[PDB]
RNA sequence: AGGAGGUAAAAAUGCCAAG
RNA sequence: GCUUGAGUCUCGUAGAGGGGGGUAGAAUUCCAGGUGUAGCGGUGAAAUGCGUAGAGAUCUGGAGGAAUACCGGUGGCGAAGGCGGCCCCCUGGACGAAGACUGACGCUCAGGUGCGAAAGCGUGGGGAGCAAACAGGAUUAGAUACCCUGGUAGUCCACGCCGUAAACGAUGUCGACUUGGAGGUUGUGCCCUUGAGGCGUGGCUUCCGGAGCUAACGCGUUAAGUCGACCGCCUGGGGAGUA
């Protein structure tokens, strides 16, 4: 598997709804052997400019082990869920475990 | 699949055959099918109302699921077919309950494939679901006007129609036109654009191949005597007047429609 | 760009437009694509720029200063 | 009138005309004057003296606001920025900040040909 | 492409052993894999056309070898090709 | 003049907005590395982490926003 | 040392002459 | 038979190499609205054009298409044409270290086949900005031009076609050999990494220059030097790359 490193950021007002939106996505990874290597959560922190006129966008991270097709599902999911602004996914040569 | 067909014959020199090899060769569902006389136009005073419809070939029609209301139940796709009363092409659907529907076609359809309307449909093309669940910047077909009355815009082939925007309570969509029409957000669509999009590369190459598709010949109005036509009259191929119907109203551009009851819904007119 | 230091004003002293741009990046997208000359504009900027530097560690001939 | 006493002055120095727009912070205009309203029509509104006597016009244009406070946007490659803003700090205006708008693109839209 | 692993598994079936790399026999065969494997490629983008100069390379560099092997040893010639299904 | 990551060893993160700030300027422009002495194969890779870092709204892409 | 400019920086027209 | 040529495997590294799909911000234009007042725009100077039906300026909101500032570098990659936002999926090649393996499998190549800028052509889309044609204004003896205001094809996408270019380092490919200097870039070994160092060794690349060569200019270990293998081509200018 490949790792991936995907962080996504939340609107504010879904910022109380982010830990439940965390176990439903390790779930859909640790349900198809997906390791998971990092979950450190940024809280909420100033944009330095302004996504859909919000401030304030609520970061997570991830860094995970997953096959490619799990994360294919978890990109879509991205898509329809109107609670994240946006999200990158990176890619491999480690599985990193450290701090900002 | 367009097919330029090979010249052995004036008439079969410029047909191009746009030829489906995954539609059903065989007999459709028989308890799908009622029958459907043609009209030549005529209504019921005898008369002919709309000009250059005749003959053809005697088709059946079919029943075709344009609410698309049966909900919460999965449907596995199992045959495409050929359908004469449209451009689009049906598929045949299985629902878990035994019933089978017949459905308009969207274009990454095939056989074996899984659909299911109601709300908590998923986001994937033969879905149905109101349009205040679908994501906004969509394309989506099979489209309502009024909740739960049918499914009336983006029906031909290859045509879809495009979610722009959503104000609570209703919905800005583009349609194939290029007319920014507003709808009630409740009302139902399906996602994707409908399949058979290369219906519009066929030529029919023949007369009779217009001719067996009901249609009948167009004699121009200048061609006419000019008690027959506002055209029409002169010695020796004249024609002096502003083009017009046969009725004697403007013809080359002239905008007719004059509604004032649906014209709050219009955002922005055809251009 | 944005300039205060928000005390002693007195005078504008506007290097910092300078610094990044003031002119260069909006007197060279005035006009005309061309699509190659800066591929041959830059090629002689660059053969100018180590002319002179061979010249400069060239001059030491005596010239009579 | 409404007297505001914070404004902002926009400066649309461009190569053959300067436009001087002094408005409030949300951007609604309040007055403005032109070099090519001061006179100067032709080659003498393209020089930094035109600039000097717009910016003048504009500021007694905005004599029944009274504004004190202008912050500076200007905006464009033309020979008046250097000189429109001497012209309001004379005018008895306090200059709050001074930043340059000016818009460059992220290339992409296609220049003109021009002037051969 | 054409992973560790997948090499692996080609690299004892047709050498004498592991460390057996660089036969004819084992070369052939790894070029086959991969040309084969590159065909679901371009029945798909097609218009990859640097990418396939590489596969035209493997294709020479596998009819170069070839006609290698029938030339010093057609016994293990007729054995190969009937044994990835190759000679149109 | 001065060195980087060629003896404080990195592989750059774009996660590291202390660091990543001291190459870019007041505009949010990247500073080039004729000026920071930064060798050619990190200058690729911090051009990379500020991209990525202005996608995520880590780092502003103008001052004008 | 390279970079940028600077009341400034250009660009109005300006053909022909025979062994 | 042999191992140096050629090739395979293991391990890494760099890269605008290609194809597909997403998405980002800056700007232009348009649309709507607020404010606001007579100009704006343009030029050598003008006028056409736009503007009291309220433009230009400014602010908010939107819709679109196209291109990717800064990084950015005689920097990189690719057989050449070429290739620059970011992210993923698929994929090619190169290079290095240390070993193992095959055992001359090589080099070149007429005909053949494939790729091949831009313009163009076909069908279907798309169309912001530029812009052949075209129109108006100038300039001028004239001005079918340069300049200005507009502006269609085109530029963009998909899929076919064309098969050309100052397609150029105007230098065919492959191999060997023959003083140096300063760089760039990308690997790697060793030593005290003690610290950005020191010592080596590979690949690619820019500039200067020695012998030599050249008609000269110049080329100069990336040769136009000294040689070998094979291919393409030339034989006065015009007519003519035409019939």
């Amino acid at each position: 598997m490949r790792h991936y490193e995907i962080v996504f950021m939340v609107h504010p007002d879904q910022s109380e709804q982010v830990p439940g939106m965390i176990e439903r996505y390790t779930a859909a990874i640790t349900g198809a052997e997906g390791k998971i290597h990092r979950l450190e959560d940024w809280g909420r922190r100033q944009l330095a400019y302004p996504i859909n006129k919000l401030h304030k966008a609520h970061y997570v991270l991830m860094n995970v082990e997953a096959p490619q097709e799990v994360i294919d599902e978890l990109e879509t999911t991205f898509r329809f869920n109107d609670a994240v602004i946006r999200s990158m996914v990176m890619r491999t040569k480690h599985a990193v475990t450290e701090a900002s | 699949a367009v097919v330029k067909c090979k010249p052995t014959s004036p008439g079969r020199r410029h047909v191009v055959k746009v030829v489906n090899p995954e539609l059903h060769k065989g007999k459709p569902f028989a308890p799908l099918l009622e029958k459907n006389s043609k009209s030549g136009g005529r209504n019921n005073n005898g008369r002919i109302t709309t000009r250059h419809i005749g003959g053809g070939h005697k088709q059946a029609y079919r029943i075709v699921d344009f609410k698309r209301n049966k909900d919460g139940i999965p449907a596995v796709v199992e045959r495409l077919e050929y359908d004469p009363n449209r451009s689009a092409n049906i598929a045949l659907v299985l629902y878990k309950d035994g019933e089978r529907r017949y459905i308009l076609a969207p274009k990454g359809l095939k056989a074996g494939d899984q659909i299911q309307s109601g709300v908590d449909a998923a986001i994937k093309p033969g879905n149905t679901l109101p349009m205040r669940n679908i994501p906004v910047g969509s394309t989506v077909h099979n489209v309502e006007m009024k909740p739960g009355k049918g499914g009336q815009l983006a029906r031909s082939a290859g045509t879809y129609v495009q979610i722009v925007a959503r104000d609570g309570a209703y919905v800005t969509l583009r349609l194939r036109s290029g007319e920014m029409r507003k709808v009630e957000a409740d009302c139902r669509a399906t996602l994707g654009e409908v399949g058979n999009a290369e219906h519009m590369l066929r030529v029919l190459g023949k007369a009779g191949a217009a001719r067996w598709r009901g249609v009948r010949p167009t004699v121009r109005g200048t061609a006419m005597n000019p008690v027959d036509h506002p055209h029409g009259g002169g010695e020796g191929r004249n024609f002096g007047k502003h083009p017009v119907t046969p009725w004697g109203v403007q013809t080359k551009g002239k905008k007719t429609r004059s509604n004032k009851r649906t014209d709050k819904f219009i955002v922005r007119r055809r251009s | 760009i944005k300039v205060r230091e928000n005390e002693p004003f007195d005078v504008a002293l506007r290097r910092f437009k300078r610094s990044c741009e003031k002119a260069g990046v909006l007197a060279e997208v005035r006009r005309r694509e061309f699509y190659e000359k800066p591929t041959t504009e830059r090629k002689r900027a660059k053969a100018s720029a180590v002319k002179r530097h061979a010249k400069k560690l060239a001059r030491e001939n005596a010239r009579r200063t | 009138r409404k007297q505001v006493s914070d404004g902002v002055a926009h400066i649309h120095a461009s190569f053959n005309n300067t436009i001087v727009t002094i408005t409030d912070r949300q951007g609604n205009a309040l007055g403005w004057a032109t070099a090519g309203g001061s006179g100067f029509r032709g080659s003498r509104k393209s020089t930094p003296f035109a600039a000097q006597v717009a910016a003048e016009r504009c500021a007694d244009a905005v004599k029944e606001y009274g504004i004190k406070n202008l912050e500076v946007m200007v905006k464009g490659p033309g020979p008046g920025r250097e000189s429109t803003i001497r012209a309001l700090n004379a005018a008895g205006f306090r200059i709050t900040n001074i930043t340059d708008v000016t818009p460059i693109p992220h290339n992409g839209c296609r220049p003109p040909k021009k002037r051969r | 492409s054409l992973s560790t692993e997948a090499t692996a598994k080609i690299v004892s079936e047709f050498g004498r052993d592991a460390n057996d790399t660089g036969s004819t026999e084992v070369q052939v065969a790894l070029l086959t894999a991969q040309i084969n494997h590159l065909q679901g490629h371009f029945a798909e983008h097609k218009k990859d056309h640097h990418s396939r100069r590489g596969l035209l390379r493997m294709v020479s560099q596998r009819r170069k070898l070839l006609d290698y092997l029938k030339r010093k040893d057609v016994a293990r010639y007729t054995q190969l090709i009937e044994r990835l299904g190759l000679r149109r | 003049f001065c060195r980087f990551t060629a003896e404080g060893v990195q592989e750059i993160d774009y996660k590291d907005i202390a660091t990543l700030k001291n190459y870019i300027t007041e505009s949010g422009k990247i500073v080039p590395s004729r000026i920071t002495g930064t060798r050619a194969k990190y200058q690729r890779q911090l051009a990379r982490a500020i991209k990525r870092a202005r996608y995520l709204s880590l780092l502003p892409y103008t001052d004008r926003h």
